[PDB]
């Protein structure tokens, strides 16, 4: 059976460096052009570049262009890329493909095996406490708490200490490209509860034992 | 008066290896650092000093050869390599110091059903000289029988269509190549950057 | 934005039928028959499903079939099973890799179901920290599948959106958030901000102002 194996993905600093590699096993290696492609965070696939079967001919996207070496040794059947001066917006999982070269032309089966994906994150993000900002109510309303900057996850959010569970949705993190992550958690109550009633969000990092109760209150 | 680079790298056809053309720059000011950025090459290698400080000198002549070869056939525009293309249809000197640039042109020299315009030499009895242009057609012979100018066994026509096709693997996709060479003279240096 | 056009989601119930179409132009899907269609479940490689427009490879269920008219592409999946849930994505290599943007295809357990749309502004402690951060959250919808876009005045915003994935709630819709980040000057300048989420081809719209 065709396999390809990939491997040396990893965390990275902005600006570092990391080598990825793609053995392949089970099929003639130097009948094929290799390919990277990557996928970012919830987001389709992206073609990187391309070596042709003796390794002579290279091309690479635009987004990846001059930082990014493809490079083959096809007597031990392994694919590399190379990747230097690493950004945020390379955070995400490569994978090789094969595209076998017949007669000098492309087979229609191209890409028919993909190896596993190698997740490569460009981060400098440090254990950071979140900024917890109320988030103010306008026959309902909604108030709630934002909760900023903090890594890494998780973290929990309670309302009136626990007391209060009926109308909360509290929203999974968005991933920042800094590294960092902020959720909001809402709580829906009667409108008439307002001012007669306090509303205070507890917030939980036991990455950064950062606890802050904040109370929400209309404007 | 800038140089006139445009008319070569942005040619509406090149020519096949073989009968590779040269254009002569000369009388204008040319930044080799702002045609580094033109636009997106494939490979652009400069032999002995950089394009920043080629910037900064003069030469009385600088030539630009261009033609379109295989992907996996610019490797061999360099100097000291051999392959057919080296041996039989352009070859750099040794002691070359000038640029090699070259580009992928799949959407403009690949034709469906094959660009049978672009040709190569296949046969010839020996090696060309540095930046000698053979656009000789004599049959070519290859064994002992005398040929008079007639294709047939061991006498083969020297030429060799690529017919490109779109659906080429990339390494052998055509690519449109410029080699820039700089000639200095005991006579007026009159090409330089800014 | 892809190469290639194909739409965010598609859906069907159990036992019927789907189509995903592929757009390009008459240099790749209308020119050549080196289309392909490519299954990725999450956490998963890309699995080859469809290529040379309408051939599958061995072991690929006869539910899955291919074609194409003009620069069009069609992908159609007949007597849908669970496990077809999945991004689906078409390529075209004639010579320039050219792949489509992805399409969400849902097999539907439950009626479909329109989000709600809840808008924040930057709260009045995030000013006095010279920052500004809207908040649009977006719930209880269903395909897991919204595009957001976000106004200011009446004129699009480009940069400064950070937008969630849809993650399953518990009662199996979904749920996302929209970030926009300004600074405190931008947010004062402009008379309002809108937060525009489109889900199924109809937008629930969401807008705040500074007081
Ligand atoms: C090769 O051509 C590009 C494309 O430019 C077209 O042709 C040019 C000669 C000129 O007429 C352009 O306006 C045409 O659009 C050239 O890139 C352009 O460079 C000029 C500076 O001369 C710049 O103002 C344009 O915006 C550029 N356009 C693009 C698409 O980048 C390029 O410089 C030409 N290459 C060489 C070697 O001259």
């Amino acid at each position: 059976e065709v396999q390809l194996a990939e491997s040396g993905g990893g965390l990275v600093k902005p600006g570092g460096s990391l080598r990825l590699s793609c053995v392949a096993s089970g099929f003639t290696f130097s009948s094929n052009e290799m390919h990277w492609v990557r996928q970012a965070p919830g987001k389709g696939l992206e073609w990187v570049s391309v070596i042709s079967e003796s390794g002579f001919t290279t091309e690479y996207a635009d987004s990846v262009k001059g930082r990014f070496t493809i490079s083959r040794d096809n007597a031990k059947n392994s694919l590399f890329l190379q990747m230097n001066s690493l950004r945020a917006e390379d955070t995400a999982v490569y994978y090789c493909t094969r595209v076998s070269i017949f007669g000098q032309f492309i087979v229609a089966t191209y890409f028919d095996y993909w190896g596993q994906g190698v997740l490569v994150t460009v981060s400098s993000a440090s254990t950071k406490g979140p900024s917890v900002f109320p988030l103010a109510p306008s026959g309902t309303a909604a108030l709630g708490c934002l909760v900023k900057d903090y890594f890494p996850e998780p973290v929990t959010v309670s309302w009136n200490s626990g007391a209060l569970t009926s109308g909360v949705h509290t929203f999974p993190a968005v991933l920042q490209s800094s590294g960092l992550y902020s959720l909001s958690s809402v709580v829906t109550v009667p409108s008439s509860s307002l001012g007669t009633q306090t509303y205070i969000c507890n917030v939980n990092h036991k990455p950064s034992n950062t606890k802050v109760d904040k109370r929400v209150e209309p404007k | 008066n800038l140089c006139p680079f445009g008319e070569v790298f942005n040619a509406t056809r090149f020519a096949s290896v073989y009968a590779w053309n040269r254009k002569r720059i000369s009388n204008c000011v040319a930044d080799y650092s702002v045609l580094y950025n033109s636009a997106s090459f494939s490979t652009f290698k400069c032999y002995g000093v950089s394009p920043t400080k080629l910037n900064d000198l003069c030469f009385t002549n600088v030539y630009a050869d261009s033609f379109v070869i295989r992907g996996d056939e610019v490797r061999q525009i360099a100097p000291g390599q051999t392959g057919k293309i080296a041996d039989y249809n352009y070859k750099l000197p040794d002691d070359f110091t000038g640029c090699v640039i070259a580009w992928n042109s799949n959407n403009l020299d690949s034709k469906v059903g094959g660009n049978y315009n672009y040709l190569y030499r296949l046969f010839r009895k020996s090696n060309l000289k540095p930046f000698e242009r053979d656009i000789s057609t004599e049959i070519y012979q290859a064994g002992s029988t005398p040929c008079n100018g007639v294709e047939g066994f061991n006498c083969y026509f020297p030429l060799q269509s690529y017919g490109f096709q779109p659906t080429n693997g990339v390494g052998y996709q055509p690519y449109r190549v410029v080699v820039l060479s700089f000639e200095l003279l005991h006579a007026p240096a009159t090409v330089c950057g800014p | 934005q892809a190469a290639l056009t194909q739409p965010r989601s598609v859906s069907g119930s159990p036992g019927q039928s789907v189509t995903i179409s592929c757009t390009g132009t008459s240099s790749d899907i209308g020119g050549y028959n080196y289309v392909s269609w490519y299954q990725q479940h999450p956490g998963t490689a890309p699995k080859l499903m469809i290529y040379a427009v309408s051939e599958r490879p061995s072991g690929v269920s006869d539910r899955f079939s291919g074609s194409k008219s003009g620069n069009t592409a069609s992908l159609t999946i007949s007597g849908l099973q669970a496990e077809d849930e999945a991004d689906y994505y078409c390529c075209s290599y004639a010579g320039t890799v050219l792949f489509g943007g992805g399409t969400r295809l849902t097999v539907l357990g439950q009626p479909k179901a329109a989000p709600s749309v809840t808008l924040f502004p930057p709260s009045s402690e995030e000013l006095q920290a010279n920052k500004a951060t809207l908040v649009c959250l977006i719930s209880d919808f269903y395909p897991g599948a919204v595009t957001v876009a976000w106004k200011a005045d009446s004129s699009p915003v480009k940069a400064g959106v950070e937008t969630t994935t849809p993650s399953k709630q518990s009662n199996n819709k979904y749920a996302a958030s929209s970030y926009l980040s300004l600074t405190p000057e931008q947010w004062k300048s402009h008379r309002s901000y809108s937060c525009q989420v489109t889900h199924e081809g109809s937008t629930v719209e969401k807008t705040v102002a500074p007081t």
